[PDB]
């Protein structure tokens, strides 16, 4: 097709096949052009119809110590366990690869598996950056990949932002998760994304011990949105949040069943935080006191450029409300 | 960001949903292939019983399992989602 | 503390038991043995 | 030591179901007129 | 005005679909009041599970238990209906 | 020409709305077909849930979604759109 | 009195919104005004959104909730309510 | 005042186990999510294994192993845990 | 007929699960009864440690030996069958 016959020799910071529809011959000409040009940087093939044959020819391909890439992308693809393996198998002897970006990828605990043991500091990888796993599907209670990810947080010492991101995670695992890797690992992590997790009220108190520690202490990306927290958990986000995380970018509470305390207790919290710029907080719930304490305190005047999703107007009775606002 | 009308289930499957309809959207508009794509994800995520409507105005009556129905607007179209 | 019919345990006597500690109180039958029925209330 | 229990369930008192979604207002209130001497001209 | 086009039924029981929605379109005017009558019809009347879809247009793909299931177009409004 | 009094708006889609206006303005003849035109093509267009109102002596307390809002005049009428 | 030119609320809810409405009339007599005390009442005493237009000569067209919907005079002012 | 309909069970390991019930109840709402809390709360304060149902209707037949079976209504379910 | 919503057993052992829960429903009709019957008989056909809870609305959150486990339904009553 008009995929395959592509040739060229020059440049190529970047390729983006946005979805096009790949095939997984397709896949198979772009990892052999790309093996007899050893001139790119960037790689993009999400969303395709790319199978393991064309995910083993990309990943044997860039295995070889020369003609580095340092980007990869490919989300929503079939890739399954035997691509897992490969993908984890290539890494183990790549060193040009700083974003591994695997979502939406039917990952299984076998896969996952690989992939953390893949990266474990003696064998690992010194290269991977950005390591963005998705959908990891640990429907069933699989307790094992949690603590060989673990594993790696406590050896490694090259990542920076991580996502767990729709992946199955029950308070037991994420204890785990804290515990485990953070209370032991040594590395500056900038972005740990938590979005759509299942996750109690009870996470107050773990959550509260993962943000007071010295591996976290620039967290700049928190996105710790999507799941079941509470008043509890919006509680312990405001007593922990204006010490800890001394520059914290961006904050992201969307879902969560916050109500009113909670925001009430936040409210009293934000204006100590002075490099909070994203704050995302719409869709939990907007009591007329609750919107009169953030209206108070989103305009504190230390706070300028603090950007967010909320725009608090007011109508009669001096009933200040707040509404959505898009960035 | 799709409009949330109702919903008797979680958060996180809930934005499973969304993105799922944002993801489908970019693939087609075909409303047999879109419903199509939307029910294979969510009969292979969760264990499939699920199914989908995926229209731009209808009406409807069923009976979900207490905690698996949702019915947002996004892009163009009304989606009921549920689980039987 | 423990409160009731007692033949060293185990008699079905309706005794009452203090969680004093905690500050509950359970009162009951001690049928035959430590557990069958009662009800556990907030002092 | 392993000893057998069977047990079935009793009544239980009928309990609401969960009352209904009201989503978030979501927009802006706002301010509409047309007064005397607006729009218009004689000529 | 009746006229169906997929329907996995038999011919009673297609014959008995058709005559309750025929009757409801002149008992209820509102997409969904059509399908709530129909889906208790065939709810009291054969299964305790059955969900109905009635649109004006939309599209859908669902899982039923097989031989038990509708789609027709009754001249100016489609319908849709088929068991657990 | 047109002119925009009270407005929540970007300010091209401001432009793009007083083409829109002024087209259905041109080519129509009655006032709820003027708004039924705007809304159809700012539907087709960019999003669902619109509402036009031409009128030439009414108030209105409206809600509209944030960044979407509009109340301007073109010749003899007052345009009011608002997204909801 | 009360003329209910097109509406497509329930019974409860039409004398609820006639007697607000002869309410307010006589309370007030700015277009402002009267939507104002007309709509906070309606949502405060049902929904989130209520979309209000007071006047004597304008058109519209809006997408409504399905029985949350009525255009009524009371003499010679009108009414437009909707729920959206 | 909670109900322990039938148990075996020590007396503090009674009172243990109707307060992880009632800090259950008192966040949640699902059934076997509560059940998922109390099991992981035993299995981690207490003996190593264990097993947890919880229920407004059913019957069960188990062999728990002595001192550790327990059986009590609280709030408007009725919760089973018993090691093995 | 009798559908299986999970499992961990073989194919053989299922097909007794299924046969050892019709037969129960054909003599007994508590489902105490049905529980007792069924996990005696499974204990003595297999092994000595088995677990059965029969019931129309419960959920479970159970830790089990390997390769028999069995959470089915027969028309409308949910059984969980394991071993401990």
């Amino acid at each position: 097709a008009l995929c395959e016959a592509l040739y060229e020799y020059s440049g190529l910071a970047v390729l983006r096949l946005p979805y096009n529809f790949l095939n997984d011959m397709a896949a198979q000409a772009v990892a052999r052009l790309m093996q007899v040009n050893p001139g790119l940087q960037l790689l993009d093939l999400t969303g395709n119809e790319v199978t393991d044959k064309g995910a083993a020819a990309i990943t044997e391909v860039l295995a070889k110590p020369e003609a580095g890439l340092k980007a990869l992308i490919l989300r929503h693809n079939p890739i399954g366990d035997t691509g897992a393996l490969a993908v984890a198998d290539m890494l183990r002897s790549n060193r040009s690869l700083t974003l591994l970006d695997l979502a939406d990828c039917h990952v299984a605990v076998k896969g996952l598996i690989g992939l953390a043991n893949a990266l474990t500091a003696p064998e690992g990888n010194r290269s991977l950056q950005v390591l963005d796993l998705e959908d990891a599907q640990l429907a069933a209670p699989q307790d094992s990949t949690y603590q060989h990810m673990s594993r790696m947080l406590a050896t490694n010492t090259t990542l920076t932002e991580l996502s767990l991101a729709k992946c199955r995670l029950v308070d037991s695992q994420l204890e785990l998760l804290t515990t485990y890797g953070f209370a032991r690992s040594s590395a500056r992590w900038s972005s740990l994304s938590l979005r759509a997790n299942r996750l109690s009220p009870f996470s107050g108190p773990t959550l509260e011990r993962l943000l007071a520690l010295p591996a976290l202490c620039r967290l700049q990306r928190l996105t710790l949105a999507s799941n079941s927290l509470g008043n509890d958990g919006a509680s312990a986000l405001a007593r922990v949040l204006p010490t800890a995380c001394p520059d914290i970018r961006e904050l992201d509470l969307r879902s969560n069943g916050i109500g009113d305390v909670g925001l009430l207790a936040l409210a009293a919290a934000l204006p100590l935080v002075n490099s909070l710029e994203l704050l995302l907080l719409w869709g939990n719930s907007f009591s007329p006191a609750s919107s009169r304490a953030v209206a108070e305190a989103l305009a504190a005047p230390a706070l300028r450029r603090l950007r967010s999703d909320l725009r608090p107007y007011v109508v009669d009775g001096e009933v200040a409300l707040a509404l959505q606002e898009v960035e | 960001k799709a409009v949330i009308k109702n919903a008797d289930m979680s958060e996180e499957m809930q934005a499973d949903a969304v993105d799922c309809a944002t993801q489908a959207l970019e693939k087609y508009n075909i409303e047999k292939d879109i419903a199509a794509y939307i029910k294979k994800e969510f009969d292979r995520k969760h264990n499939p019983t699920w199914h989908c409507i995926v229209g731009r105005n209808f009406g409807s009556y069923v009976t979900h399992e207490t905690k698996h129905f949702i019915y947002f607007y996004l892009g163009q179209v009304a989606i009921l989602l549920f689980k039987s | 503390v423990y409160e009731g019919l007692w033949a060293a345990d185990k008699k079905n006597g309706t005794g009452t038991y203090f969680y004093m500690s905690k500050g509950k109180r359970f009162d009951g039958v001690w049928a035959d043995g430590a557990i069958k029925c009662g009800t556990y209330s907030e002092i | 030591p392993e000893a057998d229990t069977s047990t079935q369930t009793d009544a239980f008192l009928d309990r609401p179901p969960t009352p209904l979604f009201v989503p978030q207002k979501t927009g802006t209130d706002a301010i509409t007129q047309i007064e005397n001497g607006d729009l218009f001209d004689f000529d």
